[PDB]
């Protein structure tokens, strides 16, 4: 068999990443890469097939979800994207009060948060 | 056929048909003969060419996309909407609401781009244009399971013969298209807002289903549109100003009009 | 083997043509129709609704509701003159982004006749009268009341009816004008002139304005598709 | 079973059309329909209106 | 014997009288009615006061100045705060109604001037930045009138609607308005204009608090002129009726 | 020699079309047919069969049978809520991979009303009362008994007869709501509420599940041959 | 076949089902009808929304609880705030309806109690 | 020997068939076949179950 497949939402665990020789019936396990979160219902596994081809791969995680971006005062938050990890945020402001302007849902740390925090105007 | 004209004569009368209030909105239905002599002349002429369909009865490009045999591009994909050129949409625009089939016809042309691989000697190029209904698997490579085109609708075409066309129906959740849209996606009034909101025609994808040389060649893909069996209600005023955007009737303002020497010049 | 023979104009692409193709979507049910109220049926319909004439297009009038009204004001004199301008739909700035000239641009032969309606927008207690005038063409737009006479006019005499109609008839050789400019099909001269003097009483504003308006007559009809050349594009949008 | 219409002729010969496939989306382009009402958007008002008569009395 | 200047209107406890009056304006010759069997959608039965929903509510006044550009209002969202009609459509999630609009102006024989009196279908705006769309609260003036402006809005980093008259924030032509069913008031000839508009949509019924299906505007085309010593305050006033109002999905109030 | 002329749309391969073509084995004598239990003529047929929904789809509970159960059990208390999701079969992972839900995710339009049946699963000796509400949407999802309430709902009494059906109609302004997920077609939201108490004798178990059906109505129908995300491959299989 | 111990009730969008029911009351063998114009006094017209007005609203709960004395309900006033009745009665001047009581208990085979539930006209206290 | 059927057209014109191949698999697909029966599915019981009805009494 090759190299077990690519996927998006996962990657491989180690050490099979380090490894280059696989015979037939041999299994290899993903693990989710930052920050998307495990799915119970999918198994993270893949077998060489006997005919030296790995079985069908689906994405074994899903991105995760940033908190709810709040209600900014005297402000309009606009949402394009929803509030999965890469999206952006909007802030504005009303007419008739002065405003950072933007948030980006990133990984910090374990976790996915904001980057700035919500502005005053 | 047109209204002939009728003869008249001279007149003492109290009758006044030129004089009535605009104030109403009545458009006043006064005819040559009414304000003057005329003479009775059949008339012949006929309003064929001015119906709905001869008017939007006709093909027109509304988008064109460029992918190639090699590199990164391997394929190509446009979200379905009108408004991507302007004729077409400024002469739809004439109206609120549209009910109407389409005629699908799509052009492919390809072109030898630069490069320095010897012996180049090609075949004939084959194309395959896939639609996704919205909720489909997107291809996400060139090489994707989707292109099987099981429950999807696909055409294959080789370069050297006739374009591919094709009959599409109404296709619409409403009774009737919105050119316009005066409302929010999110019922709290917040959100897109606009006609794009109402949009929701899909993604169209299209590939070379083979190499076919050694060196690289670009493909182009152009989509045309002709309205059929067309329905309209509600017209409004043209587009004066000049189109920015294709989500959005957004404009930088303009005058009314062109301006000339003084109110009394018979000259632009 | 049915044996058939291959004309010329075979596997063309003719943007203009009229024949079945296969459906994509086989046995669809559409939505069934609802009754809407407004349907459009021919083009003319919106043609024959009048629209205001932007005549006083002067300079920087164009950027602001001032180029629909006419001024008309008292004055120590008689017989001069208020506005004038041709009989160019399609061409005439005048007319060119009116309902009727919007639609004339998408076609190139245009015949039947036109509709103008002023509607006096003074005070209640003013009053005129005015001579409006159409001169088709040979000899050039008249300068003065005694040759403006001459030709296809109406006396206005402002009321309780605040509004007047003239009706410009077809006096074209040609059984169609063309939309563009072209000194063949010419087509004459609107004009309008003070027949008497604007009578206004003490503590009453003498500056008053008229509007007017166009509409396509029963008669009229166009007869070729084209491209407006207002619209236009440097790249696709969005 | 084919239609046989009147052609687009000029004033002062018959034409034959079969429909092949099964959708009424498929067929062609519906050129000749040569209806008009103009009175709802010239005259939409409510009380009819005489042209001779004086419009406001 | 009888004139033709004289013309009392009725709707539930509600009368409207008028001495100066045009014609009345009917839509596009379609008179409001009720939703029939053969074109609903929805199953559940509809509720119709037909009283207290039916009558003629009158919005707050406006002073027409010599140099005022216009004011526009959406129908659906100016009677959302008013009556049982704002609570019969905030409960209910689907609604269908016609609108009559009476819009009156008073002044003397030495007063000049003219509006013009248009309902719009679908009258979707842009925004001063060609990038962005414009907020709800530009676009909505509820309980209040929106103003347009004389000189084009700035471009910046803002989502304010552009207001220029010329082009009424569609970027059309105002003159070419008069395709949608109008009226005029000519201050020497007609005190008052009455336009009865009947449901247009797409779609049988619609959500009337995401949807603004008609919008009204008032613009002057002549402005308003006198000679000193006459009155120099001149307000307009718009009465609007809801006509065969009928909703659909009772839920929980929304806000 | 019969003139002809190709139109556009010639030697093309339209997936989706309906024509004649020869036969490669002529005369082939085929088994005559026999007469077979359980045809199907049309899918709704099979969309209008009733399907356990995995309601419970928390965490681990999707990997066993616990998915399926609704843990209905006797509380201090009055009004609390039991189960809530949208109205969104083709979308909503409750209804995903219902048979309802695997007919509607092939297809683009869907229309109609959903009947959704509950039985009780507990002892003989228990009793209780719900309430089972549908909100359409305009205002979010009911957080008490008492926005619930107001909108279509039915109280379920729990006795002989262990089933009570739903049935949520069809008021949506649009003719067809799309399967995908489109804040323009909402649904609603549907939930259920403790009516009273559930009344459990001395020795008897006073923890009860709930089971869950759906089926299609008579009105129901669907508009537009699509591909099923779900389905997927890397490569050729064997 | 039937029994008598099942009944079903459907007002406006809303439905109430039981399984072990006595019989209906009703009133005072009367059953609710509109005004007619042979009795009323009023001369504007009257308002009817007969499908939101007429459904089924579900107050609270109450405990039952082994020395409970018992509850009282003053209904004009308890449906008072509540949905478009309340919004209705709120405008009105005038107003004029018979009110359907529903009251639903439930235990065991093991449980014993008695209540009594009963409609008071002009309950001065 | 032809066949003329009406098309699919929405609610609220006819086509033309000919079979030119004498094998009656080589036709085109029948598209046109509106019949249910879903009582083999739904309600399979042997005792007949009335709606109004307790369904055990
Ligand atoms: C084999 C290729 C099939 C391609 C099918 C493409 C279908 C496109 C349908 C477009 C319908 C018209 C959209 C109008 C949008 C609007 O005005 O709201």
């Amino acid at each position: 068999c090759e190299v077990p497949t690519r996927l998006n939402s996962a990657s491989l665990k180690q050490p099979y990443i380090t490894q280059n020789y696989f015979p037939v019936g041999t299994v290899v396990e993903y693990e989710c890469r930052p920050g998307y979160r495990r799915e119970p219902s999918l198994s993270p596994k893949l077998t060489c097939l006997q005919n030296l081809k790995w079985s069908t791969a689906v994405e074994f995680c899903k991105k995760k979800s940033c908190p709810n971006p709040g209600e900014i005062r005297n402000g309009q938050i606009d949402v394009p994207g929803g509030i999965l990890f890469g999206a952006t945020i909007s802030f504005s402001c009303n007419t008739g009060y002065k405003l950072s302007t933007s948030s980006f849902c990133l990984i910090s740390g374990s976790s996915v948060q904001w980057s700035d925090p919500l502005p005053e105007c | 056929r047109v209204a002939d004209t009728v003869g008249t004569g001279p007149t003492n009368s109290e009758a006044i048909p030129a004089l009535t209030a605009a104030e109403t909105g009545h458009t006043s239905q006064v005819v040559p003969g009414d304000t003057m002599q005329t003479r009775h002349v059949k008339n012949y002429h006929s309003r064929s060419e001015s119906t709905v369909e001869n008017f939007l009865c006709r093909s027109a490009c509304v988008y064109f996309t460029e992918y190639k045999n090699s590199g990164s591009k391997r394929y190509a994909e446009w979200v379905v909407t009108t408004r991507q050129a302007a004729q077409l949409r400024r002469k739809l625009e004439f109206f609120t609401y549209i009910r109407f089939d389409l005629e699908l016809t799509f052009v492919i042309t390809s072109t030898q781009q630069p490069s320095t691989t010897q012996n180049q000697d090609a075949q004939i190029l084959t194309h395959q244009i896939m639609y996704v209904p919205p909720g489909g698997p997107v291809p996400d490579k060139v090489d994707s399971y989707v292109w099987q085109t099981s429950t999807n609708p696909s055409v294959f075409w080789t370069e050297g013969n006739a374009p591919p066309r094709m009959s599409i129906p109404f296709l619409s959740i409403g009774n009737a298209y919105s050119n316009f849209y005066d409302g929010w996606s999110e019922f709290s009034r917040n959100g897109v807002y606009g006609i794009n909101t109402l949009n929701n025609m899909g993604t169209l994808y299209a590939r070379h289903v083979n190499t076919g040389s050694t060196g690289p060649i670009k493909s182009t893909i152009r989509i045309y549109f002709k309205p059929k069996h067309v329905k309209a209600w509600i017209p409004r005023p043209p587009r004066l100003c000049q189109y920015e955007k294709a989500k959005n009737v957004n404009f930088q303002p303009s005058g009314v009009t062109t301006t000339r020497q003084s109110i009394t010049t018979m000259t632009n | 083997g049915l044996p058939t023979m291959n004309t010329p104009g075979s596997c063309q692409f003719l943007t203009s043509d009229d024949f079945q193709s296969p459906s994509a979507m086989p046995q669809y049910d559409v939505t069934p129709e609802m009754k809407i109220p407004g349907e459009v049926k021919n083009l003319m319909e919106i043609a024959e609704v009048d629209s205001v004439v932007p005549v006083q297009n002067v300079g920087e009038k164009v950027n602001s509701m001032e180029a629909y009204q006419i001024p008309v004001r008292s004055n120590e004199g008689s017989g001069t003159q208020v506005f004038g301008f041709p009989l160019q739909p399609g061409y005439s700035s005048v007319f060119s982004r009116t309902l009727l000239g919007e639609i004339l641009n998408y076609y190139t032969h245009w015949s039947g006749s036109i509709k103008l309606t002023f509607m006096f927008c003074g005070s209640a207690m003013a009053t005129g009268k005015f001579l409006l005038a159409y001169s088709p063409p040979g000899a050039g737009a008249p300068t003065k009341r005694v040759d403006a006479m001459l030709g296809t006019h109406v006396v206005w005499d402002v009321g309780l009816q605040s509004s007047c109609v003239l009706c410009i008839p077809w006096i074209s050789q040609t059984h169609y004008r063309y939309v563009a400019s072209d000194e063949y099909t010419a087509g004459g001269f609107i004009t309008c002139w003070y027949q008497t003097n604007i009578v206004v009483p003490a503590d009453a504003q003498s500056s008053c304005y008229i509007m007017c308006f166009v509409s396509a007559c029963n008669d009229f009809s166009v007869r070729l598709l084209k491209d407006t050349p207002f619209i236009s594009q440097n790249s696709f949008f969005q | 079973g084919a239609q046989v219409s009147t052609q687009k002729t000029g004033a002062h010969i018959h034409y034959t059309n079969i429909n092949y496939y099964k959708d009424a989306a498929s067929n062609s382009a519906t050129r000749q329909d040569f209806a008009q009402d103009p009175g709802k958007f010239t005259e939409p008002v409510k009380d009819i209106m005489i042209k001779s008569l004086p419009a406001l009395n | 014997g009888y004139s033709d200047r004289v013309r009392s209107i009725t709707l539930g406890n509600s009368t409207i009288t008028t001495q100066e009056c045009a014609n009345v304006v009917v839509g596009y010759g379609v008179w409001p009615d009720y939703l029939k069997d053969s074109e609903a959608t929805a199953e559940d039965q509809p509720t119709q006061p037909d009283v207290a929903t039916c009558r003629f509510y009158t919005l707050d006044s406006v002073q027409w100045q010599k140099t005022s550009p216009g004011w526009w209002w959406k129908l659906p969202d100016a009677l959302s705060n008013l009556g049982l009609f704002g609570q019969n459509m905030q409960y209910h999630y689907l609604g269908r109604t016609g609108y009559t609009i009476h819009v009156q102006c008073n002044a003397s024989k030495f007063h000049q001037g003219c509006l013009l009196v248009v309902c719009v279908p679908e009258a979707e705006m842009g925004c001063a930045t060609l990038d962005n769309t414009p907020s709800s609260a530009e676009l909505l003036g509820g309980d209040a009138a929106k103003e347009f402006a004389g000189e084009p809005i700035a471009s910046g980093s803002n989502k304010l609607v552009q207001r220029v008259v010329y082009n009424a924030g569609m970027g059309i032509g105002v003159g070419n308005l008069t395709i949608f069913p109008h009226q005029w008031i000519n201050l020497r000839t007609n005190n008052s204009a009455t336009i009865v508009m009947p449901y247009t949509n797409s779609v049988p019924m619609d959500n009337m608090f995401r949807h603004n299906n008609i919008t009204l505007m008032v613009i002057p085309f002549v402005p308003l002129d006198y000679c000193p010593g006459s009155t120099t305050y001149v307000p307009i006033t718009v009465t609007i009726a809801p006509m065969c109002a009928e909703y659909n999905g009772l839920r929980l109030a929304s806000h």
